[PDB]
C-alpha cells in the first residue's frame, strides 16, 4: 500500500493492531495469470489388463 | 481325413488288435509325421503313435542343425498348436493325452523345429498373418480379433510395444477362444498363447532394447 507512516500509525492506533501484516488488497503475492500446461493423471480403471467392466 | 480313410482297409485285414497293439491306450495305432524347419535331413515317415519326440527327430530328421542343444522351440502339431521349449521336447511322448499334458495337443503331428539362431517372435507373427489371410470373415470374433492380433504381433517383432500390452494379447486370444463358429478362431490364439507363456522375457527385452534405442 502506497501510505505514509504517519497515516499508517494513525490507522494502526484507531483500529488497535497492525494491518500492513494482513492487507485487504491483493498485490504481487498472488499467483500469475498464465500458467503452465498441466497433465491431469488418469483414473484406476486405465489398465490395458484385467480390467473387465463387470468387475466394477 | 484321408489318413483316417486310407487306414481303415489294413484296419480291417489285419483286424483291430493289432493296430491297438501298438501305442499307449487312447492313443494306439500308427501315424504319419511330417519333420520340416530346423533339422538336417527334414522328411515325411510313418511311425509307432506314441513315439518320444527327441527320438523320432533324431533317428529321422537326422536331428537339429547344430546338435539338439541348438533347439529353441518346437510346434508339434502345426501352425494350431502352441510351441514349447527345449526342456519340454526333453521327455515328450508324440499322442494326443502327452501332448495335451503339455499344453499343446498332438493337431496333425506335423513336427516344426526352430534352432537357437531365429527369431521364435518373428515366426509366431508369420504364423498369426496367415490366420489373417486365411480366415474367411464370417463370424466378428476370428475375423476382427485376428486383424487386432496380427496387428500386435506386428508391433512386438519390432518392439514397438509396451510391456503392459502381453497382457492385453493374452486377454484377446482368451476373448477370441471358445467364441468363434469353428475352430480356426482358437488355431489362432493358441500359438500367441504359447509363445506369450514361454517367451515373456523375449517379447520383454525386444521391447527394452526399442525403448532405449529410439528413447
Ligand atoms: C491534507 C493536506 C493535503 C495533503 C494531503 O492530504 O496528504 C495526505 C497524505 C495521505 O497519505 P495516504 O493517502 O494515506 O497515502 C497514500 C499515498 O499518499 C498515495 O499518494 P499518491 O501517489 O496517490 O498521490 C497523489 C497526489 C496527487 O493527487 C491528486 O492530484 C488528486 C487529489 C487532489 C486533492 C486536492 O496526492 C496529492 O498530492 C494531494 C495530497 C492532498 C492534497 C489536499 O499524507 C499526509 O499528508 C499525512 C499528513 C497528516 C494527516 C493528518
Ligand atoms: S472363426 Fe471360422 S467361421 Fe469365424 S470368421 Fe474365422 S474362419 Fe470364419
Amino acid at each position: 500500500a502506497s501510505a505514509t507512516r504517519v497515516i499508517q500509525l494513525l490507522r494502526n492506533w484507531a483500529s488497535g493492531r497492525d494491518l500492513q501484516a494482513k492487507l485487504q488488497l491483493r498485490y504481487q503475492e498472488i499467483s500469475k495469470r498464465t500458467q503452465p500446461p498441466p497433465k491431469l493423471p488418469v483414473g484406476p480403471s486405465h489398465k490395458l489388463s484385467n480390467n473387465y467392466y463387470c468387475t466394477r | 481325413n484321408v489318413e483316417t480313410v486310407a487306414v481303415s482297409p489294413t484296419i480291417c485285414r489285419r483286424g483291430g488288435a493289432w493296430f491297438a497293439s501298438f501305442g499307449r491306450e487312447r492313443n494306439s495305432g500308427t501315424k504319419l509325421f511330417n519333420i520340416s524347419g530346423h533339422v538336417n535331413h527334414p522328411c515325411t515317415v510313418e511311425e509307432e503313435m506314441s513315439v518320444p519326440l527327441k527320438e523320432l527327430i533324431e533317428k529321422h530328421a537326422g536331428g537339429v542343425i547344430g546338435g539338439w542343444d541348438n533347439l529353441l522351440a518346437v510346434i508339434p502339431g502345426g501352425s494350431s498348436t502352441p510351441l514349447i521349449p527345449k526342456s519340454v521336447c526333453e521327455t515328450v511322448l508324440m499322442d494326443f493325452d502327452a501332448l495335451v499334458q503339455a499344453q499343446t495337443g498332438l493337431g496333425t503331428a506335423a513336427v516344426i523345429v526352430m534352432d537357437r539362431s531365429t527369431d521364435i517372435v518373428k515366426a509366431i507373427a508369420r504364423l498369426i498373418e496367415f490366420y489373417k489371410h486365411e480366415s474367411c470373415g464370417q463370424c466378428t470374433p476370428c475375423r476382427e480379433g485376428v486383424d487386432w492380433m496380427n496387428k500386435v504381433m506386428a508391433r512386438f517383432v519390432k518392439g514397438d510395444a509396451r510391456p503392459a500390452e502381453i497382457d492385453s494379447l493374452w486377454e484377446i486370444s482368451k476373448q477370441i477362444e471358445g467364441h468363434t463358429i469353428c475352430a480356426l478362431g482358437d488355431g489362432a490364439a493358441w500359438p500367441v498363447q504359447g509363445l506369450i507363456r514361454h517367451f515373456r522375457p523375449e517379447l520383454e527385452e525386444r521391447m527394452q532394447q526399442f525403448a532405449l534405442q529410439h528413447q
